[PDB]
């Protein structure tokens, strides 16, 4: 019956199982999360990147639980090759982070149905 | 750091073509961005085109099509080959310098060549 | 170890025009981790390009916005399994420049002192000197002449640049050039 509040938190959880940040932290983008800008991709990657700070990952990360640098290793500092990005002589961080959100996105309707 | 001397400016009629010259002497010029600009009576200097530190041109909407902008690094100066030329062309040509990465604005200005287009 | 950061031609770029950021060392590092610090934060892995003893990286910027505005710093990428990276870069500040209307710039072994002015209620003044990467930068005070001032002391070619407080890496149009003999 509630198609669209069903997708926002697919989208939500989709954020946490795949950047590793806590449940609390992605739920309060408040403004972020409604019916108009749930989906909006471009929105989402900046919002992930203003309040984890990311590049703080630079140099390895602290083990602090919930933090987003266990996935910026695995995706970009300590990455063998970047999915995505392969061959690439310049990668941006955000692109990345960007990239992740977008597949997120997608696959949001078909899990969160299913 | 520099002074500019602009050539090649003169009578032509129209659908004729002229290639002016720009002579530069002073240091770091493969790094500026050379243009022309352009002033016809009664009205204000305007860009005719630029030849950017890398290679690049641009020309003004009115001059597209018309006008070629090329530099050459070892001799230090910068062309305006003009073809098609029409009397709405007819001005004094000038050759400016833009320090870019340093400056916002061309800087360095010669003192012009004239170029008329007769009838 | 500390790799070297410049810009080419320069570090104070005009809106939508070009900016090569280049990462270089003596080590041979396989990649570099160009960061930047201001409005957006990011951190662009580039390959290292090894050629006769030195390891290379550009990052090219083909339109310059205020997102890519700020101070970066590059760093050398040592290993993987044991993670670790090189000590930075000294920071480089890529500014965009030429937004607001432009100051005025006035002045053997004497001290000399270079003046920023506006009408314009600009909250800083950056002095620089061509060629030279990293800017001087000092806040502005009021004259009863309704125009803002600093006073830049030397103790080259020189330009002045005034800038707002919530946009630190967007600047005016640089003032004229004044040679310095
Ligand atoms: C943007 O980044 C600022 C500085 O980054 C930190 O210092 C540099 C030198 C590197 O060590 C980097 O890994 C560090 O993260 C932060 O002060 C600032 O808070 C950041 N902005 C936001 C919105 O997170
Ligand atoms: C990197 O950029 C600089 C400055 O434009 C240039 O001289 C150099 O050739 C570039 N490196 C490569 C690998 O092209």
């Amino acid at each position: 019956a509630a198609r669209i509040p069903a997708a926002i938190d697919a989208v939500i959880k989709g954020i946490v199982t795949k950047f590793g940040v806590s449940t609390e932290s992605v739920q309060g983008l408040k403004s972020l999360f409604t019916a108009n800008t749930y989906n909006d991709v471009t929105k989402i990657a900046r919002a992930i990147n203003e309040q984890y700070n990311p590049s703080s990952c630079l140099t390895g990360g602290s083990g602090a639980d919930n933090s987003i640098c266990p996935w910026a290793m695995e995706n970009f500092f300590a990455a063998r090759k970047i999915p995505g990005f392969i061959q690439r002589e310049a990668v941006s961080m955000n692109d990345v982070i960007e990239k992740t959100v977008k597949t997120i996105v997608s696959d949001a309707p078909k899990t969160a149905e299913t | 750091q520099r002074q500019l001397v602009e050539s090649g400016g003169g009578l032509v009629q129209p659908g004729g073509s002229l290639r002016l010259s720009c002579a530069a002497s002073g240091r770091s010029f493969s790094d500026y961005t050379m243009g022309w600009f352009r002033q016809a009576p009664g009205k204000e200097r305007e860009f005719v085109a630029a030849i950017s530190w890398s290679g690049g041109s641009t020309y003004a909407d009115s001059v597209k099509g018309r006008f070629i902008i090329s530099r050459d690094n070892v001799k230090n100066t910068v062309y305006l080959q003009m073809n098609s030329l029409e009397p709405e062309d007819t001005a004094v040509y000038y050759c400016a310098a833009e320090r870019t990465g340093w400056s916002s604005e061309y800087d360095y200005w010669g003192k012009g060549t004239p170029v008329t287009v007769s009838s | 170890r500390k790799p070297s950061l410049l810009a080419h031609p320069g570090p104070l770029v005009k809106s939508e025009e070009t900016v090569i950021l280049q990462c270089w060392s003596d080590v041979m590092f396989e990649h570099f981790l160009l960061h930047r610090e201001g409005m957006f934060n990011d951190t662009l892995r580039l390959i290292g390009e090894h050629h006769d003893g030195v390891s290379k990286a550009n990052f090219s910027i083909s339109r310059m916005t205020q997102d890519l505005a700020g101070t970066y710093r590059c760093y050398g990428s040592v290993t993987h399994s044991p993670y670790q990276v090189s000590a930075p870069s000294d920071p480089l500040d890529i500014v965009i420049i030429g937004l607001y209307e432009k100051p005025s710039l006035s002045a053997a072994g004497e001290n000399v002192t270079l003046s920023c002015s506006s009408r314009s209620s600009y909250d800083m003044y950056h002095l620089s000197r061509e060629g030279e990467a990293h800017e001087r930068r000092l806040p502005a005070g009021p004259k009863v002449n309704g125009t803002f001032q600093a006073d830049f002391p030397l103790g080259g070619t020189y330009r002045c640049f005034g800038s707002f407080h919530d946009s630190p890496y967007e600047w005016s149009k640089s003032s004229d050039p004044l040679l310095v003999s």
